[PDB]
């Protein structure tokens, strides 16, 4: 019972990826806008908390639960933006995105010649050392702090 | 993890090259680069008198060389009597970060320039000499065509 | 398990009820010399830093009061802008107050009305079938949870960040909204709700929570 | 053996500057395309640098001098120290005894300016704007033109912000 799905958005807000595993709701809506939507909201929940923060947000919006599933999110500095479905409950998976990010993408992208800056990933091995490391812990549920 | 940087600016002269000629690639890099691994080769075995002359296969200095930058050994070493010769390798570094399916081909001659231009020795087979062409048919898997400058 | 504030919106998305329990916002002042690293920038009727966060003054730090005389929007009490105040040297050595602007209330309206959607859209089209939307919504300093009616309203309450056992708070703060609906059901969600009585037993309910009890669900 | 794993590339910049120089005649033109290379390049290493030291992001010109001088620290194997603060913390000085990248490339090579550091004036904006930190780069002493130590100067010119949502 893997995730579900993981997005990727840059500072300019473009999605750069997505790899679904184990979504079910067949979208009504074709992937990009939906993507488009989705960093939309995530940038309104940013706008959100910085506003109505009691103090320091020094890393602000951390994710959002539902009762039936869950999703968190991970920001880099850079303003790349990270987003995964998971279960609702089990460990948390802020620092394994934090560790897909410093290792995968930092290694299986930037570390590409053939990935132009700022466009989609296309390249096999980036996808499928994905694949394997969402393998790694195939895990599901999140109850993130 | 200073290896970044070589694989960053590698991958920029990947980007631009202009259509004057395809490789503006002078050796120089080359030149000094081997100059500059045998001052960490103070010591390479052969023997201390000058007359017995004894040869160093460039494939096996080929092979420090790379532990010395490539860091990874070279694997299939075919070669036939006289000076042409060739590395069969089945993992490139700069070809390990792209796709390893047979689509993107053309990156090469950057590669195989580098391990060119490395200065000759008068008794053949001594380690050090360089000019190569390269036909690298699986993408990590690069195949470096040796060539002496000599027959 | 201190509550910054309290909150609950209608089918409309509107706020309906805005408590807040006073949670101030961060100050600073410092004896500022010539020119200073905090890099003030106008920003439309904010008069605020964007960088060089020194001190404990944040960005956000909107500056609310100038040597004593309050500042207003962009210029100042006495008519002085800030801009005039600041590039005039002579006036250094000063003392400037900064603060975080407190939202003002129609501020906190917009931003109810903003924050709708995303309750309505959390991912409508999710990975999971026939899902359901948000619930949890943990944040940097604090974290908010809310409790659909299962029906109709939504429950929306602001608390310290590391805290469980709020959900039933939340249950709590229904029972205290069925008490008063109960005063006119006229008094619908078309109106907001700002009937002091219900409303004093709301901070009753605040005051048992402040102290240690949210076990002995006594409210 | 291996006192330096990376003395490679010095005399690859080497020779892409001597590539470049035979090229375009000009020490501007090619004072672009360093500044141009260096922005690409510190585009690359600004998100592995946060990918180690997984820095927060640079609200602060103290933080953006420490996050820099360390990667300096981890990327260059060097120890700039920072130096010469603005008044308004808008500008500081970097302190390299030994620009590393630079072996004698040439004490002398006829040209005043050609200057080196480009490559590194174009890393270290590249990668600021990564992180939304528009900030112009320059050189105010430069060992190879005649000084005793190289100094970068940067100065905070704009705070760039993220818009249209």
């Amino acid at each position: 019972m893997t995730i579900f799905n993981l997005y990727i958005f840059d500072k300019f807000g473009t999605l750069l990826h997505y790899a679904e595993w184990n979504r079910t709701k067949k979208s009504g809506i074709t992937r990009e806008e939906e993507a488009k939507l989705t960093y939309g909201m995530l940038f309104s929940i940013k706008s959100f908390v910085s506003k109505i923060s009691p103090h320091d947000p020094k890393e602000g919006f951390l994710y959002y639960k539902t009762n039936r599933y869950a999703l968190h999110y991970l920001e880099t500095p850079s303003g790349l933006k990270f987003v995964l479905n998971t279960d609702t409950t089990a460990i948390n998976v802020k620092e394994l995105l934090q560790q897909l990010y410093a290792k995968v993408w930092v290694e299986f992208v930037v570390r590409d010649p053939l990935w132009t800056p700022g466009t989609v990933v296309t390249s096999e091995l980036f996808q499928s050392k994905l694949d394997e490391f969402v393998r790694q812990s195939p895990i599901f549920g999140i109850r993130n702090i | 993890s200073e290896e970044i940087l070589f694989d960053c600016l590698h991958a920029e002269i990947v980007n631009y090259c202009l259509d004057s000629n395809k490789e503006h690639d002078l050796a120089t890099l080359e030149y000094i680069g081997f100059t500059t691994g045998y001052r960490l080769i103070e010591r390479l075995t052969r023997e201390v008198s000058r007359f017995k002359d004894e040869l160093e296969t460039m494939k096996f200095i080929c092979t420090d060389f790379w532990m010395l930058i490539y860091k990874k050994q070279v694997d299939n070493l075919r070669t036939n009597n006289h000076g042409m010769y060739v590395v069969q390798d089945k993992a490139f570094r700069f070809l390990t970060r792209i796709s390893p399916g047979t689509k993107q081909l053309e990156h090469a001659p950057k590669f195989v320039a580098f391990t060119c231009g490395l200065v000759r020795g008068a008794l053949s087979n001594l380690g050090i000499n360089s000019t190569v062409t390269a036909e690298v048919q699986s993408i990590p898997a690069c195949k470096f065509h040796i060539e002496v400058n000599r027959n | 398990m201190i509550i910054y504030g309290v909150y609950i919106v209608s089918k409309s998305g509107g706020l309906i009820f805005n408590l807040d329990n006073n949670v101030p916002r961060i100050e600073h002042e410092k004896t500022f010399t010539y020119p200073l690293d905090l890099v003030l920038d106008y920003d439309s009727k904010k008069v605020s830093v964007s960088f060089n966060r020194k001190d404990g003054i944040n960005v956000g730090h909107v500056l609310v009061a100038v040597n004593g005389m309050p500042v207003n929007g962009v210029t100042l009490d006495d008519g002085r802008d800030v801009r005039t105040t600041l590039d005039a040297p002579e006036n250094y050595p000063i003392n400037l107050k900064f603060s975080r602007p407190k939202m003002t209330t129609n501020e906190k309206i917009f931003l109810a009305s903003m924050f709708y959607p995303l309750f309505a859209i959390a991912s409508q089209l999710s990975p999971e079938p026939k899902s359901s939307g948000i619930e949890i919504l943990e944040a940097d300093t604090f974290t908010l949870h809310c409790f659909q009616t299962l029906t109709g309203i939504k429950f929306i309450i602001i608390s310290e960040t590391g805290l469980n056992g709020i959900d039933l708070l939340l249950r709590k703060v229904y029972e205290l909204y069925s008490d008063y609906v109960l005063k006119n059901p006229f008094y619908s969600l078309e109106m907001p709700i700002r009937c002091e009585l219900f409303d004093n037993k709301l901070q009753e309910l605040l005051a048992q929570v402040e102290k240690t009890g949210i076990s002995n669900i006594d409210k | 053996a291996k006192k330096v794993n990376s003395e490679f590339l010095t005399l690859t910049y080497g020779a892409l500057v001597t590539q470049m120089l035979r090229d375009f005649e000009n020490a501007e033109d090619v004072n672009k395309q360093l500044e141009r290379i260096g922005y690409n390049m510190g585009m690359r290493l600004i998100e592995d640098f946060l990918a180690r030291t997984s820095a927060p992001r640079c609200l602060e010109m103290r933080e953006t001098a420490d996050r820099i001088q360390q990667a300096f620290r981890i990327y260059l194997n060097i120890q700039p120290t920072i130096s010469n603060w603005s008044p308004a913390s808008d500008e500081f000085s970097l302190v390299f005894d030994s620009n590393p990248l630079t072996e004698f490339v040439e004490l002398p090579p006829d040209l005043t300016n050609l200057r080196y550091s480009a490559i590194l004036s174009g890393c270290i904006r590249g990668a600021l704007e990564m992180v939304q930190l528009e900030v112009q780069c320059w050189f105010v002493q430069d060992q190879l033109k005649g000084d005793n130590v190289t100094e970068l100067r940067v100065k905070f010119v704009r705070r760039l912000e993220e818009v249209i949502p």
